[PDB]
RNA sequence: UUGGAUUGUUCACCCACUAAUAGGGAACGUGAGCUGGGUUUAGACCGUCGUGAGACAGGUUAGUUUUACCCUACUGAUGAU
RNA sequence: GCCUCACGAUCCUUCUGACCUUUUGGGUUUUAAGCAGGAGGUGUCAGAAAAGUUACCACAGGGAUAACUGGCUUGUGGCGG
RNA sequence: UUAGUGACGCGCAUGAAUGGAUGAACGAGAUUCCCACUGUCCCUACCUACUAUCCAGCGAAACCACAGCCAAGGGAACGGGCUUGGCGGAAUCAGCGGGGAAAGAAGACCCUGUUGAGCUUGACUCUAGUCUGGCACGGUGAAGAGACGUUUUUUCACUGA
RNA sequence: UUAAUUAAAACAAAGCAUCGCGAAGGCCCGCGGCGGGUGUUGACGCGAUGUGAUUUCUGCCCAGUGCUCUGAAUGUCAAA
RNA sequence: CCCAUAUCCGCAGCAGGUCUCCAAGGUGAACAGCCUCUGGCAUGUUGGAACAAUGUAGGUAAGGGAAGUCGGCAAGCCGG
RNA sequence: GCCGUCGCUGGCAGUCGGCAGAGCGAGAAAGAGAGUGGCGCGGACGCUACGCCGCGACGAGUAGGAGGGCCGCUGCGGUGAGCCUUGAAGCCUAGGGCGCGGGCCCGGGUGGAGCCGCCGCAGGUGCAGAUCUUGGUGGUAGUAGCAAAUAUUCAAACGAGAACUUUGAAGGCCGAAGUGGAGAAGGGUUCCAUGUGAACAGCAGUUGAACAUGGGUCAGUCGGUCCUGAGAGAUGGGCGAG
RNA sequence: UGGAAUGCGAGUGCCUAGUGGGCCACUUUUGGUAAGCAGAACUGGCGCUGCGGGAUGAACCGAACGCCGGGUUAAGGCGCC
RNA sequence: GGGCCCGGGGGGCCACGCGUCCCCCGCGAGCGCACGGGGUCGGCGGCGAUGUCGGCUACCCACCCGACCCGUCUUGAAACACGGACCAAGGAGUCUAACACGUGCGCGAGUCGGGGGCUACGAAAGCCGCCGUGGCGCAAUGAAGGUGAAGGCCGGCGGCGCGCCGCCGGCCGAGGUGGGAUCCCGAGGCCUUCCAGUCCGCCGAGGGCGCACCACCGGCCCGUCUCGCCCGCCGCGCCGG
RNA sequence: UCAGUAACGGCGAGUGAACAGGGAAGAGCCCAGCGCCGAAUCCCCGCCCCGCGGCGGGGCGCGGGAAAUGUGGCGUACGGAAGACCCACUCCCCGGCGCCGGGGGGCCCAAGUCCUUCUGAUCGAGGCCCAGCCCGUGGACGGUGUGAGGCCGGUAGCGGCCCCCGGCGCGCCGGGCCCGGGUCUUCCCGGAGUCGGGUUGCUUGGGAAUGCAGCCCAAAGCGGGUGGUAAACUCCAUCUAAGGCUAAAUACCGGCACGAGACCGAUAGUCAACAAGUACCGUAAGGGAAAGUUGAAAAGAACUUUGAAGAGAGAGUUCAAGAGGGCGUGAAACCGUUAAGAGGUAAACGGGUGGGGUCCGCGCAGUCCGCCCGGAGGAUUCAACCCGGCGGCGCGGUCCGGCCGUGCCGGCGGGGCGGAUCUCCCGCUCCCGUCGGCGGGGGACCGCCCCCCGGCCGGCGACCGGCCGCCGCCGGGCGCAUU
């Protein structure tokens, strides 16, 4: 709201708030981000090394969707089953694993971030790393490649 | 001018601008208008569902989507065929068409079969003449209770098969599949290039025998 | 502490008279005091310079000079204590 | 090179390097683009691509800045020990 | 006699249709001198008309921070105001042009502006027009010279575009 | 002749001298065409310049910059 | 009907501008200037009283005669 | 002495009452500890803790920043069993006051119909300037001025009123290239009669081209009308996105 | 025996306006005849700042400022103003 | 002079119980005055209804001291720098978008329905949950193809010859050093007739767990370089690790 | 939403889409061609019946013309046609006629002008028995001499009545159609100076060239186009260009008719609240204002008198002209007059006093309060006890009854929600009547929650009743006076 706005204190003193030497002038130093290789330089190498040039090759017609990817990390298995998946296959005794399908959560490469619970899995995915098939078959369990 | 650290922005308002600006004050209008709409269309149709004609199912393209299923625009002149339904009869049912739509697989083509047959199963038929049935029109005990119809029709679900837990057996622990996951990328890539060496050497060697 | 010829001239020089023909300031006193000869708009000529448009502390000719009734000062004129 | 100088961004081009990556539905091959390192140059040398004239002139300003007076100074000029 | 005229000419920098030299007549063109004439002047005076003037009626405007006596001082280096002195007496009339660095117009001069415009060219980048070659409209027939019955070209003709 | 600061020595002028052109042409207009002006014209004409009545004369220079003329003899030279 | 020192255009009853026809006597070369008749007007958007300066517009000046001034500007001389 | 700022990131929930017992500021850690053996019916204020209280130091300010306004303006949600024809807003006031101030309260007058406090929300929200915009008013000032083209005077009339109107008489001027008599263009009723004397006619007016009320333009022969002029301009055609 | 004196609570991070014409003096100091000239170093000023004194004065001397009473002073003064 | 002004033979002491052992030789009461944690009088007098009393400020006037006209650019303005004759009313940092940081609220590894749909004020509000598509966040890195975030100990074997590498089974396990608010233990200690010994509290040398945060050292992931020896197989490879 | 992204760009400044995904809406079709049908087709004129303000339906003409240089029917890439065999068929439309159930217009529909009272007039204030004037499905708004649910218009209402238009239904007449599905057999099948290529110019994010256009070249038919880096070879995928129609969801500062607003409030808001695109300016194109308000009601000031009149003095209307026709209020600047003060350093100004005014204290014998002493009086007379009511507290050392634990335990407990925890019934479907899979359902199990019952502890200070006890207060008695 314009009444706790700094134009409400600034009646009554002339330049306000912008000067009686250097004004408020329109355009000084130029509009937008002119002057990147010149007047503005320091600024711009400064603070945003990298801005000027061209790196890499060109990709026409990109589309996102053949890219597309989402990733999971190990410490996060278990959250897409349910909890008592987890605590019936840990207490049971005939060895069966539960089956945790990361496609149907909505990923598709496993990652291998944390570590995994002292419990045999099965793990449907797309995609593995190499840590993460490493990490699931220390515990007992098995990598299951879906498309 | 820029001021200390900061983003560095490209505002797209170099044009006449506010001679386009499109506000949204008829929002609530345009929403009372199409939902009275929707009633009144709702209403000239009854009892045939207000939804509207159904819908096959569809496999969304792209590695993205193709996960899931969804409505398509009409079911193809194959499952209609398989289904024993007539094209230009479809529609005057309740059935959508497409006549451009493929059917590349059985799964998908039997699956859009067996919804033409249960949604065939459910639809309740009045004569063209209300005092004279016909071969195919529903008996008047269940014309009675024929009511409209709301929501989609036979709504579309995506439906997972639990897998219930199993013991892990020693040939699926022996699975690399990381190993197996790079070897593939590595032999689609070389494919090509290995079968030109090969028959190079065919010749090269053929040469020199003969 | 002057009258004059030549010069827009300041300056200069000469003629002549004279006691003498001293030197200066006052916004280089003084343009709502004048004049406008010179300089310093626009026209035009010559020379030198420039391919040119044009230029020249180089010559030449023609080229609008506004207002006071206010305050003060000053000059006079009524008057006031 | 005894030391303190002897030199040059982005974009672009050109060369060198890899059993290199990509060249878009797949494969082969030309081509092209990438990645790393040199060179082609900006001497106004942190790097626009650039001739005049205006007295026919214009606008925004400047006493930050020249052309009078005034002010400090007095080399020069003048005058005096 | 820094003027004029006539001569002189190593002419800063004269000169031949960027025309040179001349010359009658002509000129509201520039300049010098002479006669005549005169208030241009010595050196001013008087007279006439219309104003100004005073009155009755009627009646603006420019301009204005507040204002309105000076000397010096210091001060943004020339004060109406300030400091120190000189001093100061209502309200006004006719004149006047010293001052108000008076009014008039955001200085035309000069500079600056990454503000212009008219004009020029050996500036930069273009462009109408124009010259030139090719392709199409675009054909018929004889010869010559080529190339492997076809095909390119030169000349000469034809007519139907 | 610069209406409203310049009436002039400036401009014009007759005279003089160059230059282009014989019509599918010269010079010019026009976005455009079987378009238009000169032209109801035809070299004693039309178009483009310089000088500026008469008198007398108008010298030398083609290196420069222009303009112009000759070209398969012939370096460079686009598309096709 | 006005047709222009008040009917038009210049902001106005503005000394500006705005196309025509008729055209007396005298003097005189004369459609010059000066006076008059026919016709017209009331002094030009006010009057009264004064007769200072300074003006604007007219004049006249002894003796000299451009000594004035940048310059004979202005006035004057001449005149049929 | 008083005001504010800052600091002590200071103190106060202990107003623990007759179910009582008043203290914890004092140089120097830690209990006003608990136990086991050897008559009256009474006692101020405080504490919106965003409150209240104490102690010490400090206080210049352009440009600029920040805080607090129980400063001010307009409108919106709530609230004030708000105010008001027994008088709202507005305005005026040598009336009484409050606040450092921005401002505000009350008294008196005028006025004639609406208005305000508080918690929140919102903003086209606060003027001395901008050769600011628009409107109004000054001094100048009863001043400059009402001076181009020779000129008026006498009597009478109407009338409230006469330098200016009308009539008569004088003296003058334009002096047939006119200040005369008629037209074109332009004007558009200004023409004519009667009336008025508000405004206008830069004095006045009994007057006017002003105002008001009514009238006035008559054609075979005078023009237009017709012709063609320099020229303009359709069709056919051409061009052209149109 | 926190290993010299003295004084004082420190460290750290974000966001950030205005400024980017200065000028003056002691001392040092370049150019210049010199300049109230141009150009540097150091510190302090004026700019942004009143107040007592230097009659007057941006910068000198004293001293820095909430609104007051009493006392005393600085630099400067005490014929009269 | 110094030694509570050492030891022996008229004037002031912030000496003044005693049993002693012996160096040496824990509460008296009252009363009162005050140079005592900032002023009181338990001291007085005159005047007052028609001309007098009080009234800061405000209206007018006078006097003494002070005192140049504001705004603005400016090193410097009272300036002979510009704007301003006077009065009223109007009159200039806004709104949209994007970004950054700070603050407040909600939820929290999630969060957000904004588009859509359902059901006077109300164009509001309520709801959706198989409307969360989708945005942002939860993963980085490389131009890209792509890859994509701790280890050790024990036992056994194979190879090299007690040490090293590879493959097998069991146990522990998200690093460490310095500082570090707070918390924890507690040597000893917090009195009343005197001793013993308790319950609750309370202080504290020293010693510990150490938040956040900082510095430092290790580690892990992706690009790239150097060195080098192995391991895998439906593809025995210019393969993959 | 993708996405300020891929891309473009003196790769600077800047620019910048698409696909997928979620929604709004949803609708599909027709020719040429290739063929078959005796042109089976169409237009117009004349006569008869019907209708006739949307010019049409039927019948009859050796009536006219169009059209084989191609009309109509079938048919169009989803394939289509003809034939044969099986299977199945009577409703679909056109032109007339009659009967039965949203839009526009008109008229109407509750309750105070009740009693006092203020006012110029009021709609104001006060009141209107228990109970609470009356109506209220109507308390929006406007009007009326303030300020009004009830005075009037309205407002409310699945209220009423009366006209007209439309929509939806049901029958009769005269016409048209003589209509389909499947399996086999045989046949047929497509748009050219267009595509494509070169080049030029423009255009795009489109980059060895996205789209468009000019000129030149100029097609094919298992072809052609697209497949985001030029090109050759080769597989694939995907469409089928150069003919055509098509509602809806979308847009809307003009127009007609409406509703609203945290907007402005006469220098604002449109230029325009009013005889405003007016007056006025310009030759013209164009430019373009100022300007709202008496009062409740004109009751708008008769009449007398001075003056030529304008103007005045009286008089009168009104609540008020101290509202007098550019009249609500009526500011400042500026001006007149009256009163007071003052006046030779322009005026003004800060500080300090002093003098004089204007008014204020609605001043002028000077405060108020608690307790106590004394003198005069007077009483709805004090304490203490008794009856009743209420309240507070209670560790009632441990009273009864309640609700109740965002508490803990025991249950043959009677249930809802959820689960990526397990598993007898059925629908479709492959194979032989068998037997396996997809989908729809019990049931069990786990977690949480709700309700029932028993045992401990536990609150009632966001959550209480009865008795008992103590205390306080109130009403009534008695106390009748050293209180
Ligand atoms: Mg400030
Ligand atoms: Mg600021
Ligand atoms: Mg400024
Ligand atoms: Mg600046
Ligand atoms: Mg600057
Ligand atoms: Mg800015
Ligand atoms: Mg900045
Ligand atoms: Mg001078
Ligand atoms: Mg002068
Ligand atoms: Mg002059
Ligand atoms: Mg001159
Ligand atoms: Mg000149
Ligand atoms: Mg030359
Ligand atoms: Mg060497
Ligand atoms: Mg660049
Ligand atoms: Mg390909
Ligand atoms: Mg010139
Ligand atoms: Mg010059
Ligand atoms: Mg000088
Ligand atoms: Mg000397
Ligand atoms: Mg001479
Ligand atoms: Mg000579
Ligand atoms: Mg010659
Ligand atoms: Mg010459
Ligand atoms: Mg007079
Ligand atoms: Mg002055
Ligand atoms: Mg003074
Ligand atoms: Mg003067
Ligand atoms: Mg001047
Ligand atoms: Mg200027
Ligand atoms: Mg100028
Ligand atoms: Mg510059
Ligand atoms: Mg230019
Ligand atoms: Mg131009
Ligand atoms: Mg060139
Ligand atoms: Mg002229
Ligand atoms: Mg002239
Ligand atoms: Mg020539
Ligand atoms: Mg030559
Ligand atoms: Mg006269
Ligand atoms: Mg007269
Ligand atoms: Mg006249
Ligand atoms: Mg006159
Ligand atoms: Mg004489
Ligand atoms: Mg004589
Ligand atoms: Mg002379
Ligand atoms: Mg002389
Ligand atoms: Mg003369
Ligand atoms: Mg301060
Ligand atoms: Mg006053
Ligand atoms: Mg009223
Ligand atoms: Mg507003
Ligand atoms: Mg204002
Ligand atoms: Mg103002
Ligand atoms: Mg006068
Ligand atoms: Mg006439
Ligand atoms: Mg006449
Ligand atoms: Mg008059
Ligand atoms: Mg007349
Ligand atoms: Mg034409
Ligand atoms: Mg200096
Ligand atoms: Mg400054
Ligand atoms: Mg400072
Ligand atoms: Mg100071
Ligand atoms: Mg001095
Ligand atoms: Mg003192
Ligand atoms: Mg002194
Ligand atoms: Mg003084
Ligand atoms: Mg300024
Ligand atoms: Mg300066
Ligand atoms: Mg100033
Ligand atoms: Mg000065
Ligand atoms: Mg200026
Ligand atoms: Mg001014
Ligand atoms: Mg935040
Ligand atoms: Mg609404
Ligand atoms: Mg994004
Ligand atoms: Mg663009
Ligand atoms: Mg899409
Ligand atoms: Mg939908
Ligand atoms: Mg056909
Ligand atoms: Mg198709
Ligand atoms: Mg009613
Ligand atoms: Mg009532
Ligand atoms: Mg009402
Ligand atoms: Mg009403
Ligand atoms: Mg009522
Ligand atoms: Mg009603
Ligand atoms: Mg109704
Ligand atoms: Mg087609
Ligand atoms: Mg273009
Ligand atoms: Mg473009
Ligand atoms: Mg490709
Ligand atoms: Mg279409
Ligand atoms: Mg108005
Ligand atoms: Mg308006
Ligand atoms: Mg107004
Ligand atoms: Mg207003
Ligand atoms: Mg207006
Ligand atoms: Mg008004
Ligand atoms: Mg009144
Ligand atoms: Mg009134
Ligand atoms: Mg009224
Ligand atoms: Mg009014
Ligand atoms: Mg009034
Ligand atoms: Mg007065
Ligand atoms: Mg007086």
């Amino acid at each position: 709201p314009s009444r706790l706005r700094k134009t409400r204190k600034l009646r009554g003193h002339v330049s306000h708030g912008h000067g009686r030497i250097g004004k408020h002038r329109k355009h000084p130093g130029g509009r937008g981000n002119a002057g990147g290789m010149h007047h503005h330089r320091i600024n711009f190498d400064k603070y945003h090394p990298g801005y000027f040039g061209k790196v890499g090759m060109r990709h026409y017609h990109l589309k996102r969707n053949q890219s597309f990817c989402p990733t999971v990390n190990l410490d996060k298995l278990w959250t897409l089953v349910s909890e008592q998946t987890r605590v019936n296959a840990a207490k049971n005794k005939t060895g069966a694993a539960p089956i945790i399908d990361v496609v149907r959560s909505g990923y598709y490469k496993v990652l291998g971030k944390g570590k995994l619970p002292k419990q045999p899995v099965i793990v449907k995915a797309k995609f593995f790393s190499r840590r993460a098939e490493e990490k699931i078959k220390g515990v007992g369990g098995a990598c299951v490649l879906v498309a | 001018a820029p001021s200390r650290n900061g983003m560095i922005l490209k505002p797209h308002f170099h044009k006449d601008w506010q001679r386009r600006v499109a506000t949204w004050f008829n929002q609530p209008a345009r929403k009372i208008r199409r939902r009275k709409a929707r009633q009144a269309r709702a209403r000239r149709i009854a009892p045939r569902p207000a939804a509207g004609p159904i819908r096959p199912i569809v496999r969304c393209p792209t590695v993205r989507y193709h996960t899931k299923v969804r409505a398509g625009r009409g079911f193809s002149l194959e499952e209609l065929r398989v289904a024993g339904i007539h094209k230009k009869v479809a529609r005057t049912i309740g059935i959508s068409v497409d006549p451009r739509r493929r059917n590349k697989s059985t799964e998908s083509l039997q699956a859009n079969v067996q919804r033409l047959k249960e949604y065939r199963s459910k639809l309740v038929l009045f004569p063209r003449k209300p005092s004279a049935p016909k071969k195919g029109d529903s008996s008047a005990e269940e014309l009675k209770l024929a009511t409209q119809l709301t929501g989609p029709v036979m709504p579309i679900r995506n439906v997972f098969k639990k897998e219930k837990a199993r013991v892990i057996t020693e040939e699926e622990k022996n699975f690399k599949a990381f190993a197996s996951l790079r070897m593939a990328r590595a032999n689609a890539r070389l494919f090509g290039i290995r079968a030109k060496r090969a028959k190079e050497a065919a010749e090269q060697d053929v040469e020199k025998k003969k």
